[PDB]
């Protein structure tokens, strides 16, 4: 009963560059030979895909279609859909998916907070803030770089895209990294990067670290 | 502990030490020629000793004995060639230190260790060869006098 | 007879995100009806080449062989041979291209000289690259996130670093005048290379990034 | 059947002080009494080569030929030819070498950089570059010296010399020697020496150490 085609999300292209369309289709009764397949607009062939999943335990079938395309084919504006068949459908569905393209292009623009001072007075944990906002279109992707060396994302979390009240179509977004007051103490340039295709490059990264807003304290000056 | 290990097993417990006395009386009656071992960051040139020529002065001084940041060790002073260790990269000298050792297994620590075991012979072989050490030198003749039978310094 | 087929450089691919391949045949005497098809590693033919070049003032044919193929196959590996049909040649001649070891490169940046700032003429930045592997890196220039014309930075080419065999190394300067060096004018370096974990690194430095930061120490006479 | 006729380098007679000119013959058929005669433009033979080696690998015997003369016929720009007679070629074959007169000169200018103050933190490595620029023409010459020893041949690596962005006529070239970081601290002077044609003395000498960019005027010291 229940029929998608995921269009691809620019945070798996960007991980990936192996840009997938998915076709998901379930809520309905465990049968066998059901026929899943993918064309684009004007129905071309695509690969045959496979590892299809098996029925769900709540006795629900399940049926995955992959299609695996490059950028320029996601790009270039093809309405793909995702085709089934099987004996109890009157006529096999088919499902359309594109891009919609036609949306506002603004560069985003980022800033690192440091920890609060009363925060680094107790001095068990700090937490690092990483702001993201001014940004049309949504769905951008952010992560942060260690020392040159990356982090899994269970210890910092990301937050989603609302919409900006102000601004008219601008979006914004934070993410929240937590570590131990100690290392904060040390250096550790804690690097934050973000990801969207608005930028020159599509990368752009920020750097704060324990001695980067204290402010001089002596103007001494020598005259003879 | 000197008295312990020559007697007295769990406070004069028995005597049977007697018995291990005939044991002291009983033991009486009668693969790698490959150049494959690459190459490890953490290490330049040992220089405990002085720097390398044209390098001139870089001693290191033994540590004293009786002191609380160190020295909790009550053996003797630290030899400044033990300073000099080269650890390998089983430790880093990061901004503040330290270990980048924590998700390993036993195979791969093993290989660090050997790896560490090369770097360290090939540095000390080095170092001994052109006669800088202090026990390596010579008087000022060859550097090379004192020569064991075996083509090393 | 020249047939020779470029391999798309990195470069190239991360500037455009369209990966091509191009055969050409040239360096030999003016003809007519000369075919080139690129094909995959079975023999899967592709899209052939438009736009071919005539019989060029120099008393060359150069029928130019161009593919678009984008990069999940090339990242395969897979062997992507462009044969060529000639009226001398009795058999068409085919080759072979393929993509064929991974660190991490560095980059540090060289501020001007304090000699080059005393006559007062000119200075030079420095972008650094070192420590990677394979070689083919890209680099350029950004101002205040603006972009500079490519002929005001030169970039070098990759050299075998002494000590590490595998490890390479690359130089890139830019030249700027003095005086807005000194109010600022950040200009940062980028660099991408397959080796990184998002392609893409940035740096910068100006005026004032070795001072204390700490305390403000002047003299007066 | 190819000649080779290599005009001697800037270094090489620079650190010989004297000049050799070579011309060689391989690709020939293999046989040895190949008579090499070393003449100059207005035909003036002078001694022939010695020690001709064996045949190379692919079944060709290669055959050497220099001589050597004095440097002042060579700034002449004399076209020196060498003639070679042997039993496979019918008439001798005959290649003139010259200087490539009619080259602008301009003095060119030597910095020295320091390693960067970011990589001193790894206490691993460092590197020091002597840049030079500002030249014509070409084949330059670097060295490195250490408070008055020479060093090996393979601690450093200097560039190749290649146009400039702006003065078309004027070139630059870089060389980066790498050094362990401990001794840095003391300093060494680790000096740069240059040698080009166009200098009035040929040799140029620049040097640096740790404490080179300091105030040498107030000694202002912190600590908690």
């Amino acid at each position: 009963i229940r029929v998608f085609a995921i269009p691809p999300s620019f945070a798996s292209i960007f991980l990936t560059k192996s840009t997938k369309l998915t076709c998901l289709v379930t809520d309905l009764t465990t049968y066998d030979s059901v026929t899943i397949s993918w064309t684009r607009q004007n129905g071309e062939a695509v690969k045959t895909h496979t590892n299809i999943s098996e029925s769900h335990p709540n006795a629900t079938f399940s049926a995955v279609g992959e299609a695996s395309i490059c950028e320029d084919d996601w790009n270039s504006g093809e309405r793909f859909t995702c085709t089934v068949t099987h004996t109890d459908l009157p006529s096999p569905l088919k499902q359309t998916i594109s891009r919609p393209k036609g949306v506002a292009l603004h560069r985003p623009d980022v800033y690192l907070l440091p920890p609060a001072r009363e925060q680094l007075n107790l001095r068990e944990s700090a937490t690092i803030t990483c702001l993201v906002t001014g940004f049309s279109p949504a769905d951008v992707f952010v992560q942060w770089m260690q020392r040159g060396q990356p982090l899994s994302p269970e210890k910092y979390v990301t937050s989603a895209p609302m919409p900006e009240p102000q601004a008219p179509g601008r979006y914004f977004a934070h993410s929240i990294l937590t570590v131990s007051e100690e290392e904060w103490n040390t250096g550790e340039t804690y690097t934050c990067v973000v990801a969207h295709e608005a930028l020159p490059n599509r990368v752009t990264e920020r750097t704060v670290d324990k001695s980067t807003g204290k402010p001089t304290l002596y103007n001494v000056s020598l005259v003879m | 502990e000197f008295l312990i290990k020559k007697c007295g097993n769990n406070s004069a417990h028995g005597e049977e030490i007697f018995s291990e006395k005939l044991k002291n009386a009983e033991k009486k009656c009668k693969s790698c020629d490959l150049n494959a071992t690459n190459y490890i960051r953490g290490c330049q040139s040992k220089t405990y000793d002085g720097k390398i020529f044209p390098g001139k002065g870089g001693e290191k001084q033994w540590i004293c004995k009786d002191t609380i940041i160190h020295g909790d060790t009550n053996g003797a002073c630290i030899p400044p060639r033990t300073q000099n260790l080269c650890v390998g990269e089983l430790w880093d000298k990061s901004y503040g230190g330290r270990s980048n050792i924590k998700n390993d297994t036993k195979e791969l620590l093993k290989e660090k260790i050997k790896n560490a075991i090369h770097k360290e012979t090939e540095l000390l072989y080095e170092y001994h060869d052109t006669g800088t050490a202090i026990i390596s030198k010579n008087d000022k003749k060859g550097q090379k006098g004192k020569n064991d039978p075996n083509g090393l310094p």
